[PDB]
């Protein structure tokens, strides 16, 4: 079996002391089911390719532990050498075309079996046979939460375009006018309290009328202006899903990008009218899923297009990262294998069955329906 | 697909039952068609199960559908005497504070009443706004559908016999089903209806087609 | 002739399929075909009865000013029923200006090149610059139609439409006047838009492009046919869709009438000095 | 007596007690129905008829939309030779 | 209608709010068009409530 | 505001005619000058309610 590290699916720890890792259990009491994986370290490009035994866990982990439990097979699991789902990719010789990633290593007889999140479409599918999908996913846009943060308490009220001081120089003014007006009139603490206390309690009756209506009305805008405020107001430049003009106009003061080598990759580079898109995210597209979130988290990129599964889950794990409510080319996670083999039906068969009663509800609510916030 | 794969089709529909079932060992409807050779392939809104995976080959799925629940959607100290007062501002008529501070606090704790008034009308109107999703049930795992006898409160949920749905349940829930059989209905028309005028509380059935009724409804 | 019109008339291409306006002295050389986008000339910018009335009006807005008592049962009456009509009316006006507030809408202008700053902007202190680009329909057509303009323009007379919206976008230049659909996709691509046209472009010629093929050649009538087809299946809209799309597709007078209602009031006040 | 200052404690020992709580809980409520009355006269819009020729109402015809044109005009033929519509 | 009024020898010239199709101009010859314009749906849309 | 079906209104006459291209060449050259854009504005911009 080959598979990648894909964080809600598969993740991968390293072992205790030889061969195991600590005996987890969840919150409802039942065991985490850990299997041994033989896998690369940490860094591809600048570090040497030794293979360590890592310890892998997760949804992909758990469906194929049933599948060997129903269908009666042993397993021996390897992660792929380099972080690619895989991708057909010219080759330096002979102005060839080949498949790297999982999809290589499946194709050139070093796997059986590819039980990871490996999204089913058309290009794949003329070289490998899927299974029915065990997941129903689309892509989706990952984000933040505002710049920093959201304001708390309103900070007390933002009085957009307050004009407070102009406001309370005309207070002033009338206050001194009510003050001369009743020295000329047939009292400096009456009036003072009077000039206060106005807005709760021959000419001073309508000065009276008339400022009382003022602040009357001035009040009346004011609880409008909050209402609307606190009903309405609430995103400011959020980048609504994928139609959003910052990213259909694209500028570099704006980076998104996607996963290198994946299928979001090539269904980018497919469409004709998202050629736009595909040429801005190219420069800067990313090795691997974590490294763009993490690079999201840490600002170096402003939007994130990847699997909704993946992405969703990360949004609730880190409360700090959003995701649009969009989705856009809604596809399904299946199970790769070669040509014509025996496994075929019967892995298409156990994963119906397992979508027919509540297993797959179990594992979603194990390792995706748990969140943190 | 005829255009694309090349070939050219006879189309026809069947009478002789629904989507697809097995009644003692001899299927019926497209599944039938398909199974006893006496048709190429099916068309229509036919779902995939394990049930019939196996003695036919699906293709590859082309739209989502689960199943669903569709519902009706039916002379210090006691200054603080004062201050309250003024807090409803009622303008009661109690004493006069002289100082500079007793002022200051008089002023502040108006204009923190008046925010409080206007804040509370704020929130009641955005409150107001925005919609709550009041659910009948959580969905399926809910306590009501499992066991309706075991519970006080009665409340009626059907399907349309003869689907994918009707085997699923029967597969997974027999406390369910044999409540649902008696308040068995006929078509999904006739089920809206019987949802509209409140004969049925809940109806069980596949996801796209309850999608699609939702959206096209009149009333919403 | 030089350019594609030179091209098609001098029997090097046999048709021209560019961004090419139809015009009277391009007819006289070559055949047009039937217009497929329309695009004028427009314009790019930058973004106790005698004391009882002064209770009652004082009683509208509950200000609470000890003053008297009524004595009349009707009185009380009505006197509780209009101050319930007072308080549902503010009721009523705060709504309103809720609803208002989270209403939103947006504005435009239109004018005109025959305006007046446009004509001679001598009158305007800092006069404001606006230029086109030569070797252009629109410029042939502003010769065509006011010279004095056409002269006042070869002081700001430039090369690009891309160096049109970076002036714009500088404030090196105010308005640019060019070819409607350019600008128009110019709009509709800005990021943010800080520049839009006015309204639409309807003023000027309001032709549109056509495929200029040779005089009296064969193909007009098939182009023309083929053309009309394209429009009456809806293949044209989906091609503007696939081309041509964009981004974008407190209070003065009632605060002035507020200010002038507290001066008069005053005003008013101050006059009843004396009596 | 304090029976008219209760009917008009919304607008003007112990008792004076009551009737203050009184009068803080019918501004609570003039505020409440305020509130109500605003976001409902706010809430209610129907656009309905949708601006678009791709609104679903034309493409599905009801007896609750009833939407023509002239007969025998280019608006007849436009309708006539798309497949689609 | 105009068309058959046009086409029939009955008249010489049609000034009229005319629309150019593909399907007329296959037998008369139309002009550059003279008013530039689309399709568009008027509604009664106007709810005179409050 | 969907304008659907974007189209032209223009003079309608028979086949190859004496008065075909001149007809064109006068509206084009009425559309050059603001001739059309006067009628425009007697017409139709004379917006009342
Ligand atoms: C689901 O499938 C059921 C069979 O598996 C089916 O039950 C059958 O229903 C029909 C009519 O609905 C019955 O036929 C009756 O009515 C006809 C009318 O002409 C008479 O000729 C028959 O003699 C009979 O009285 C069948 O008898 C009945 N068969 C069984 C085994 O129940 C349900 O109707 C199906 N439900 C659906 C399609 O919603
Ligand atoms: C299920 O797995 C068991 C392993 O315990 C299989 O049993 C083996 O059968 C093979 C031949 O089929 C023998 O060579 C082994 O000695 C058996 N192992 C033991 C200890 O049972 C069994 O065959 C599997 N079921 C299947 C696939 O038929
Ligand atoms: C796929 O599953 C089917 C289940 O029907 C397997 O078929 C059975 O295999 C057992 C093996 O011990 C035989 O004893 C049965 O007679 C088979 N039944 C039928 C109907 O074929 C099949 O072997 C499985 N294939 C693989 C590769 O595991
Ligand atoms: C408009 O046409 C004139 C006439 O050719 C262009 O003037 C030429 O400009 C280039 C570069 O500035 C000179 O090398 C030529 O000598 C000029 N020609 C003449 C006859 O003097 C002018 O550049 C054109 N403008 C645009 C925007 O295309
Ligand atoms: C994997 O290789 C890196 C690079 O040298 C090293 O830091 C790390 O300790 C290795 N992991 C294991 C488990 O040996
Ligand atoms: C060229 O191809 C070889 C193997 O064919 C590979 O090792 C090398 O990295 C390639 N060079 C590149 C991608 O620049
Ligand atoms: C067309 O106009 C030309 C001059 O521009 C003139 O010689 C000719 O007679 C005109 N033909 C008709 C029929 O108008
Ligand atoms: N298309 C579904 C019908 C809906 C249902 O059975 O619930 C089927 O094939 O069974
Ligand atoms: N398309 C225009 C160029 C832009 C303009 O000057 O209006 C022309 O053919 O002249």
């Amino acid at each position: 079996i080959v598979t990648i590290h894909q964080e809600p699916f598969v993740y991968v720890k390293p072992t205790m002391s030889d061969g195991t890792c600590k005996e987890e259990f969840t919150v409802n009491g039942d065991p985490v089911k850990k299997v041994i994986c033989t896998g690369p370290n940490d860094t591809s490009p600048g570090s040497p390719r030794h293979t360590v035994p890592q310890c892998c866990y997760g949804f992909c982990i758990d469906l194929l532990i049933k599948l060997a439990r129903t269908m009666n097979f042993t397993y021996e699991v390897h992660l792929v050498a380099d972080g690619k789902f895989g991708t057909q990719e010219r080759v330096n010789n002979s102005n060839k075309k080949e498949w790297n990633g999982m999809m290589g290593e499946l194709l050139s007889g070093q796997a059986d079996m590819i039980v990871a999140p490996l999204t089913i479409n058309n290009e794949r599918a003329q070289y490998i046979e899927f299974s029915k999908p065990f997941k129903y996913q689309g892509l989706t846009i990952l984000v933040k939460k505002e710049i920093p943060r959201s304001t708390l308490d309103s900070f007390m009220q933002p009085f957009q375009s307050t004009l407070w001081l102009l406001v309370g120089l005309s207070v002033h003014v009338v206050a001194v006018m009510l003050y001369l007006l009743d020295r000329f009139s047939p009292t400096l603490s009456s009036a003072m309290w009077f000039s206060w206390g106005v807005l709760l309690n021959f000419s001073a009756r309508i000065l009276g009328m008339v400022w009382a209506g003022f602040a009357m009305i001035i009040v009346a805008s004011y609880t409008a202006n909050l209402a609307a405020f606190l009903v309405l107001d609430r995103p400011e430049e959020r980048i609504t899903g994928i139609n959003d003009p910052r990213l259909r106009n694209p500028s570099d003061k704006f980076i998104y990008a996607t996963v290198k080598q994946s299928s979001v990759d090539i269904y980018f580079r497919r469409q004709v009218e998202l050629s736009t898109m595909y040429r801005h995210m190219e420069k800067h597209n990313y090795e691997s899923a974590a490294e763009a979130i993490q690079a999201v988290r840490d600002n170096k990129l402003h939007a994130f297009i990847w699997d909704s599964a993946v992405l969703e889950f990360e949004a609730s794990q880190k409360c700090d990262l959003v995701t649009t409510g969009e989705l856009f080319f809604r596809s399904g996670f299946g199970i790769g294998m070669r040509k014509d083999s025996p496994w075929k039906q019967n892995v298409s068969l156990s994963i119906l069955k397992s979508h027919e009663n509540g297993f797959m509800e179990d594992l979603d609510k194990t390792w995706v329906r748990y969140q943190e916030c | 697909l005829a255009k694309v794969v090349k070939f050219s089709y006879d189309l026809y529909l069947v009478t002789n039952g629904k989507h697809g079932k097995r009644v003692r060992g001899v299927w019926n409807g497209m599944i039938g068609e398909v199974y006893y050779k006496r048709a190429d392939m099916a068309i229509g809104s036919l779902t995939i199960n394990e049930e019939r995976s196996e003695i036919i080959d699906f293709s590859v799925p082309f739209v989502e559908t689960g199943i669903s629940v569709m519902v009706s959607r039916s002379t210090i100290g006691k200054s603080v005497w004062l201050l309250w007062a003024l807090v409803f501002n009622n303008s009661v008529p109690i004493e006069n504070p002289r100082g500079t501070t007793s002022k200051i606090m008089v002023l502040v704790w108006a204009f923190f009443a008046v925010i409080f008034l206007a804040s509370y009308t704020a929130n009641l109107a955005a409150f107001m706004i925005q919609e709550q999703y009041i659910d009948t049930v959580s969905g399926l795992s809910d306590k009501k559908f499992q066991r309706p006898q075991d519970q006080y409160p009665p409340f009626r949920f059907g399907t349309v016999p003869n689907g994918s749905t009707e085997r699923n349940i029967r597969s997974n829930y027999r406390d369910m089903h044999t409540h649902m059989v008696k308040f068995n209905q006929r078509s999904v028309e006739d089920a809206l209806t019987s949802l509209k005028m409140g004969k049925l509380d809940a109806f069980i059935y596949d996801a796209a087609v309850l999608n699609y009724m939702a959206g096209k409804d009149e009333g919403c | 002739w030089n350019g594609m019109i030179g091209e098609v008339v001098y029997q090097r291409a046999v048709m021209a399929v560019g961004s090419l306006t139809i015009n009277e002295e391009r007819s006289e050389v070559v055949d047009f075909s039937v217009p497929f986008v329309e695009t004028g000339i427009s314009v790019m910018v930058s973004r106790t009865i005698g004391k009882a009335i002064w209770l009652l009006w004082g009683l509208v807005f509950n200000n609470s000013v000890p003053v008297q008592n009524p004595k009349g049962t009707t009185s009380k009456i009505m006197v509780s029923v209009w101050a319930f009509f007072a308080v549902i009316f503010l009721a009523s006006y705060t709504a309103n200006l809720a609803a208002f507030m989270i209403q939103e809408e947006f504005v435009d202008q239109v004018t005109g090149l025959s305006d007046k700053k446009f004509q001679r902007p001598h009158d305007y202190s800092p006069p404001f610059r606006f230029g086109t680009v030569p070797n252009g329909s629109t410029e042939r057509n502003i010769r065509n139609n006011y010279p004095y303009m056409h002269q006042y323009m070869t002081r700001f007379n430039q090369r690009g439409v891309e160096d049109a919206l970076v002036s714009l976008k500088t404030g090196k230049l105010d308005a640019f006047i060019y070819d409607a659909a350019v600008l128009n996709y110019k709009a509709g691509r800005d990021e943010g838009c800080k520049l839009v046209t006015i309204g639409s472009g309807y003023i000027f010629a309001t032709t549109g492009y056509g495929i200029a093929l040779q005089k009296g050649s064969p193909w007009k009538r098939q182009i023309d046919l083929a053309l009309l087809q394209f429009v009456g299946d809806g293949e044209m809209e989906e091609l503007e869709t696939l081309w041509l799309t964009g981004i974008c597709h407190l209070d003065i007078d009632n605060m002035a009438g507020v200010f002038y209602m507290l001066a008069a009031a005053m005003a008013l006040s101050l006059i009843t000095f004396i009596w």
